RNA sequence: CGGCCCCCUGGACGAAGACUGACGCUCAGGUGCGAAAGCGUGGGGAGCAAACAGGAUUAGAUACCCUGGUAGUCCACGCCGUAAACGAUGUCGACUUGGAGGUUGUGCCCUUGAGGCGUGGCUUCCGGAGCUAACGCGUUAAGUCGACCGCCUGGGGAGUAC
């Protein structure tokens, strides 16, 4: 669906410096221009399409998608994309064992909900100022962490990740749980943990946006179906 | 339908300012009497808790094994960290000729006829690990036939 | 930025007292190549030549000695 | 717990309370054995629902993929 | 298909290495970091101190375009060398334009001579100049109004070093570094030099023809030991330093900053 | 010094499988070719291709099923330090026949099962599984 | 080492083509000439053990070549030692 | 480190120069090191030990910088 | 193995070509070389310094510290033949992802510049798979194999007794 010209314009083909490459990305690299690795788009696009198809399949069966990106460059965008297809996301630090130790994080979610209810529906106010502040601070803290996965449901059927090496913790969790993984894999990263590798520029903002928008669309399409 | 055997329970210590804090390790294994096997290793202050953990873990991280009707599909060597294990399919009825921890895992796996000696170290935790490893690699005629791209009869 | 590379000198000459001076300390010591940007190969030669010069009293052993 | 943990993917529950209660469940590829966890040690938790609201023929199916396997 | 190749070279054909093509659109502003995207791998972490003009306040909102510089890639993550340098290219071009008509017409105030030559200012940057240029004649504009702005007329430049001497006055009037290193030598010829890297013992101001200054840590200030040069001056900034010593042999011009 | 080329050939195969190399090249020899042919016959490699006239290079094309390598284990049995000869009755079974044991007979190189059918023993080159 | 001119002179003498420079006979001659040459050197500097090591290496290598020659072609082998006068 | 006071030169400035000269000359260190005989092993030991510290300083720390502290 | 110079001399490595044509590998015995100390004869002897003396310290101090100080350290020729003689890692050969250096060649490239693109040798560090009890090693392997050799078989007794 996504045209190759479009990716190139975004700046997908660009990779990391050669000295940081991970040899497991050798198949996906095209060349090394100016001492920087270039991702072979010819091998990119079909993989990307294949992934997109797979996601659409998942959405069709009412699958729960989880969008993981914490670069803090592409944190805003990923949140935006997840909302667009009303899916849940983790734009901030991945809590270690968020999925594996779900039963515990389940509690943290529950706490978050209560705080939110207290803040808004309670309209209770007349709470001690320092106490109130602490509650507010806590609420903010949880929201920052688990906001995306508060109204997402529970454990996700699939896991989209914006940077494998950066989010390897998430990747590992998904592998332990066996959740299919759809990662944007930059040249430095390791693709082994990934099920549907997407060789691409994790780093650049435009490219990340390009990545998300397609994903958002295909998900919505799957939902409509 | 799952049967569970606690192989060994061992008390382990951790020295702290006051004195020694004791704990217990429970090494358990579970299987369906068919391919599916999985060992669990739990640790806790009280033995019953520890064993329960082991059962809990064992129930996850199961593993499948291709089993010729009663026994293994071919001689298989399996090693881990000290225990290097040899185990060999054997005629119907011969029973499980195997020693110690290696005995237990085979039983839950549903192997009823094996000849198996456990060379090297015999530390329960590793030896069971080896057996799993050995059983794991063990390939069935169908698998290889697929692997090499041939019919089973071609392989006989 | 080794001068000798641009000159491509097959060998440094101890006779070349000016050039050696260009690498002898005002106190009479020998320069690290870091400071010069002299390649190490030429550096060893430079040191050797400076020693040779010192022997002919073309260069002093130390600013102080007399 | 695993479903009280949003793990055991439970979609529909096409069951007839007071007789048979067969229901399939998936998992987001976490290798947790949804039916196994729903059953337990020799139907430990299965017996609970069996004599829960009344003698019901509760059943669990290992959901594979899409509607064809359903 | 070959679309990727033809485009690949097309994108090669429509971008250059130095900071030349004003391509980077400011997409995010937050003090004290600006950032753009010039079609590189990654977005630049720009200081705000390359992009405030002559009075301290910022000038360019989102959608504005300045090239930055390149030829150094990926110090681990990110991409650029700063656009302040780009502007240096523009200053050189206008200076070269003088050659065409043998007269660059600018507005220059050379108030006083740091190294025997009054310092002449271009709207943004400030330069160091030779002694004879500061006036065409011995007018010696110390008797002129302080910072009078008449013009800039080039008498002397080193043509490699950024040292340009302007005749702000009289409108009517109109290996390599190390053999002859005696120009800034005598004792205290001041220089305007950009610091490169502070090694926790020094600051490495070095601007004149591939040389190296050390000022390290002892002067740097009017405090001796508790200074830590990174706290006291800058990174990448043109400063007051003077020679204070030349070893044309030991190629270590030990500049100073307490002057 | 190179003392066993056959062992070398096998090793190249073993490592090449380990490193997921598509193809493995090595100096050819008549014996090696025979072995390679056997492996292709038994399906342990996709194809081998000798190339060159003066000093030809045998090039094997390794096989991977479901990601993991096809040749699980490959050992020399006979080796210059210690030769192994088996009579048709004593011919081994690798993996109880799931594997194959390359055996050189009077009638050319063949898998043990073939040799057993042929009814003649010989030098046992290597085990494959 | 052996002076360039000397080597060529030996090469021409023993090598058939005088360009060959690889003939077993030629190599031996080269080793022999050098060996004899050093005999003067070490007679003077008895303690120069490092160099003597190289000499022995030459000796050993010479021995092997002769042995190689011997099994391959006796007559040449006989003729050669006679030329060089090697006791064996 | 011969030094001659320049004309009209303040005494302290000259002195400061002299210390600077001695540092550059590195005399004190040299005297210190030569004060007692250092067995060659000890010397080799120190040199190698010193080098190792430099390398560890240069690299391992640089990698750490990649990650923020708070 | 380290100031500089000359004479004799070993080896290594790179470029192309030309040549011989398996001449290779390893190696029990055997032979040689083998730090430091030590021994002999004869020289030499500044500093340093076992021994030793004295002064201190200390309960004592046959030491640490201080003041002296002989063998030796130095030279020649012999002998000794051992060191944590260590990478505690036999040698030779092949194969298996990378990164950052150092050092020393060499091809091409407008060296349009200190550059660009390679291609070898040796070498330091980090590290992937794999291996390992772990520690770690990790293309210089402790990975994957092959040839040969040496060596190991509880601790002490003892590398001691005969």
């Amino acid at each position: 669906t996504v045209s190759m010209r479009d990716m190139l314009k975004a700046g997908v083909h660009f990779g990391h410096q050669t000295r940081y490459w991970n040899p497991k990305m050798k198949p996906f690299i095209f060349g090394a221009r100016n001492k920087v690795h270039i991702i072979n788009l010819e091998k990119t696009v079909p993989m990307f399409n294949e992934a997109l198809a797979e996601l659409n399949k998942i959405a069709s069966r009412k699958g729960k998608i989880l969008f993981v990106g914490t670069k803090r460059a592409a944190s805003e965008a990923v949140k935006d994309a997840a909302l667009s297809c009303d899916q849940f996301f983790v734009n901030h630090r991945w809590l270690g064992g968020m999925l594996t130790n779900w039963k515990t994080v389940r509690q943290s979610i529950k706490r978050l909900k209560d705080l939110e209810t207290q803040s808004q529906d309670g309209t209770f106010d007349k709470l001690t100022k320092k106490e109130a502040l602490m509650r507010t601070r806590e609420l903010e803290k949880l929201e920052n962490s688990l906001g995306g996965i508060k109204d997402m449901g529970g454990l996700p059927d699939a896991l989209f990740v914006i940077d494998a090496d950066h989010e390897h913790i998430a990747i590992k969790e998904a592998n332990n749980l066996g959740i299919p993984v759809f990662a944007i894999v930059d040249t430095n990263s390791d693709p082994d943990g990934v099920d549907f590798v997407i060789p691409g520029n994790d780093d650049a903002i435009r490219a990340v946006t390009l990545y998300l928008g397609a994903v958002a669309a295909t998900v919505r399409e799957g939902r409509s179906q | 339908e799952l049967q569970e055997k606690l192989i060994a329970v061992n008390r382990v210590s951790k020295t702290v300012k006051g004195g020694r804090i004791f704990s217990f390790t429970a090494l358990t294994v579970v299987g369906d009497g068919n391919g599916r096997v999985g060992f669990g290793y739990g640790k806790a202050r009280e033995v019953p808790a520890a064993i329960q953990k082991a059962m809990e873990k064992a129930r996850r991280n199961m593993i499948n094994v291709a089993l010729n009707n009663g026994t293994l599909q071919h001689p298989v060597k399996g090693v881990h960290t000290g225990s290097r294990v040899f185990m060999q399919p054997a005629s119907e009825g011969t029973g499980i000729i195997a020693g110690g921890a290696m005995r237990a895992v085979l039983e839950v796996a549903g192997v009823h006829n094996v000849l198996a000696k456990a060379y090297g170290s015999t530390n329960p935790i590793n030896v069971v690990r080896a057996t799993i490893d050995g059983l794991e690699n063990m390939n069935s005629p169908e698998m290889v036939a697929a692997k090499r791209g041939k019919s089973v009869e071609e392989i006989l | 930025f080794c001068r000798f590379t641009a000159e491509g000198v097959q060998e440094i000459d101890y006779k070349d007292i000016a050039t050696l001076k260009n690498y002898i300390t005002e106190s009479g010591k020998i320069v690290p190549s870091r400071i010069t940007g002299t390649r190490a190969k030429y550096q060893r030669q430079l040191a050797r030549a400076i020693k040779r010069a010192r022997y002919l009293s073309l260069l002093p052993y130390t600013d102080r000695h007399q | 717990p695993e479903i009280g943990e949003e793990v055991i993917e439970i979609k529909a529950a096409a069951r007839d309370p007071g007789s048979r209660a067969k229901i399939a469940v998936k998992t987001n590829d976490k290798r947790i054995d949804p039916v196994g966890a729903c059953v337990g040690m020799r139907g430990a938790r299965v017996q609970a629902v069996s004599t829960e609201l009344g003698g019901e023929r509760i059943d669990i199916v290992l959901w594979d993929d899409n509607p064809a396997q359903f | 298909e070959s679309f990727a190749q033809l485009f690949e070279e097309s994108l090669k054909e429509i971008e250059t290495r130095p900071g030349s093509i004003v391509r980077g659109v400011v997409v995010a502003i937050d003090k004290d970091v600006v950032l753009v995207d010039a079609g590189l791998k990654s977005e630049s972490a720009i200081p705000a101190e390359q992009f405030k003009n002559a009075q301290g306040e910022l000038e360019i909102q989102v959608g504005d375009e300045v090239d930055v510089a390149l030829d150094a890639v990926e110090d681990g993550f990110g991409e650029t060398l700063l656009s302040r340098e780009k502007a240096k290219r523009h200053e050189a071009w206008i200076t070269l334009e003088k050659a065409y008509e043998d007269a660059e017409t600018v507005t220059g105030v050379i108030n006083g001579k740091v190294k025997g030559g009054f310092t002449v200012e271009l709207n943004g940057i400030r330069a160091f100049l030779p002694g004879s240029l500061v006036d065409v004649r011995p007018v010696r504009d110390t008797l002129h109004l302080e910072g009078k702005e008449l013009e800039f007329k080039v008498i002397k430049l080193d043509q490699k070093r950024n040292n340009v001497v302007v005749s702000r006055r009289a409108v009517i009037e109109s290996e390599d570094p190390w053999v002859a290193i005696a120009k800034r030598y005598p004792e205290g010829t001041k220089l305007t030099g950009r610091v490169t890297n502070l090694t926790d013992y020094g600051c490495f101001v070095e601007i004149e023809e591939g040389v190296e200054g050390l000022v390290h840590v002892s002067e740097m200030d009017w405090t001796n030991k508790n200074i830590h040069p990174s706290k006291v001056v800058n990174v990448g900034d043109v400063v007051e330093v003077m020679v204070l010593d030349i070893d044309e042999e030991r190629r270590r011009i030990s500049l100073g900053l307490k002057q | 010094s190179m003392q066993d080329p056959i062992a070398d050939m096998l090793t190249r195969i073993r490592n090449g499988q380990a490193a997921n190399k598509a193809a493995v090249t090595m100096p050819s020899s008549k014996l090696k070719v025979a072995i390679a042919n056997v492996l292709k016959e038994e399906g342990f490699i996709e194809d081998f291709k000798v190339e060159g006239d003066t000093k030809p290079e045998l090039e094997l094309t390794l096989k991977y099923f479901q990601g993991k390598a096809v040749v699980e284990s490959i050992q020399r049995v006979s080796r210059p330090g210690l030769r192994i000869y088996k009579r048709k009755d004593e011919l081994p079974k690798v993996m109880a026949g799931l594997g194959i044991a390359v055996v050189s007979t009077s009638k050319g190189v063949m898998t043990d099962r073939a040799a057993r059918q042929a009814g003649l023993g010989g030098e046992i080159i290597c085990y494959v599984a | 080492s052996l002076s360039t001119e000397a080597t060529a002179k030996i090469v021409s003498e023993f090598g058939r083509d005088a360009n060959d420079t690889g003939s077993t006979e030629v190599q031996v001659a080269l080793l022999t000439a050098q060996i004899n040459h050093l005999q003067g050197h070490f007679a003077e500097h008895k303690k120069d053990h490092h160099s003597r090591r190289g000499l022995l290496r030459m000796v050993s290598q010479r021995r092997k070549l002769l042995d190689y020659l011997k099994r391959k072609d006796v007559a040449r082998y006989t003729q050669l030692i006679e030329r060089l006068g090697l006791r064996r | 480190p011969v030094i001659k006071v320049r004309e009209n030169e303040p005494f302290d400035v000259a002195l400061r120069r002299f210390k600077r000269s001695c540092e550059k000359a590195g005399v004190l260190a040299e005297v210190r090191r030569r004060e007692f005989y250092e067995k060659p092993t000890t010397e080799r030991k120190r040199a190698k030990a010193s080098a190792v510290k430099r390398h560890a300083k240069k690299l391992a720390r640089e990698n750490a910088r990649r990650t923020r502290l708070y």
